[PDB]
């Protein structure tokens, strides 16, 4: 289709331009076309609303850090009601990635390499509520991740190489889901030491194209290791 | 404590 | 006035979240409540609407660096093109209501040739953010109307201001990057450039032990300035 | 190059 090549070019630009809102409205129109994602624009779509939730996420732990560190003063409402206010707009925009991944990306997975992808990018978002949820909402989103982690992890460790990247960015975020979301971090460690020690016991089973990618990956492993050990 | 980037 | 100050106080939360669209409509709000601005509430209102502008600023660059690296016959370049246009009316509304926030409210209201040399320099600075990205008879309006709001506030500033305030120092800064950048004047932008700079390091005995910081700062840019644009 | 801030 000629309006998909040109969405396409329009994300790649507003990419450049660090427009990220610009970039998820293009992505976003690309998958509702229907067809299974490249790798190309399958990395555009996660770049572009990992930025988007990102700006939200780095506003409400501000805010949250102000409001906590304060019921005696009476300002203190607006402050809430300035913070469910970004909770609002970061509500919003995990449940249309959420959707956006349940209704095109999940169903046509061609490989499991990209099922992997399209479910942990599931836990991830789904852990993006867990950090602002509470009640009986919160646990239900708690396991709707788990169970998107779990069963990527399940596939991953059948169809990948302990040094494959996607394999590797799974642990990452299961390991620190079990770090933030569960508080438990002596799992959380075993989770990024087990897929540390078995990636580096296969550094010769891979080369220059694999390299890079795949330690900048064990390098964020071992940083949460030393960070969680302490 | 980082997540992917 | 009560939403007075829970307007300023939503204001420095967006600022702290640095969510600066919602900042800058806190602060649009008080200046349209007619009363002269405080020192504190001023420069919120200008940090809120310099990077509320300054993320269209830097993303027009981007994208006009790509447009002109792209020949003329590339099917790209209509949707390059159109993609510039779409952030410079963003980018032109936004020093629009910036421009008549200043003329029907801070420049009306001044009272003091302080706070006009700090709301003629916004006015010279957002109208050179305009000749920045405005070609044709637009482009010649845009950059008198600059160069007229800056020569005043300069003007005002060299008889009633001392060189080492931060205010005088930022204005000379800003006059002195127009010069380089919208007039393509090299040599008088340094000379503009270091004679505040010059004026600045003889009255510094005049200086006041408050804003000591900025203008430590704003010295430095001068000469960084300077140090770059002469070679 | 660089402008006030």
């Amino acid at each position: 289709q000629g309006e998909k090549t040109e969405l396409i070019q329009k994300a790649k630009l507003a990419e450049q331009a660090e427009r990220y809102d610009d970039m998820a409205t293009c992505m976003k129109a690309v998958t509702e076309q229907g067809a299974e994602l490249s790798n190309e624009e399958r990395n555009l779509l996660s770049v572009a609303y990992k930025n988007v939730v990102g700006g939200r996420r780095s506003a409400w732990r501000v805010i949250s850090s102000i409001e906590q560190k304060t019921t005696s003063d009476k300002k203190l409402q607006l402050i809430k009601d300035y913070r469910e206010k970004v909770e609002s707009e970061l509500r919003s925009i995990c449940t249309t990635v959420l959707e956006l991944l349940d209704k095109y990306l999940i169903a046509n997975a061609t490989n499991p390499e990209s099922k992997v992808f399209y479910l942990k990018m599931k836990g991830d978002y789904f852990r993006y509520l867990a950090e602002v949820a509470c009640g009986d909402d919160r646990k239900q989103t708690i396991d709707n991740s788990q169970g998107a982690y779990q069963e990527a992890f399940d596939i991953s460790k059948k169809e990948m190489q302990p040094t494959h990247p996607i394999r590797l960015g799974l642990a990452l975020n299961f390991s620190v889901f079990y770090y933030e979301i569960l508080n438990n971090p002596e799992l959380a460690c075993t989770l990024a030491k087990t897929a540390f020690d078995e990636a580096i016991a296969e550094l010769d089973t891979l080369n220059e194209d694999s390299y890079k990618d795949s330690t900048l990956i064990m390098q964020l492993l071992r940083d949460n290791l030393t960070l969680w050990t302490s | 404590t980082q997540s992917l980037s």
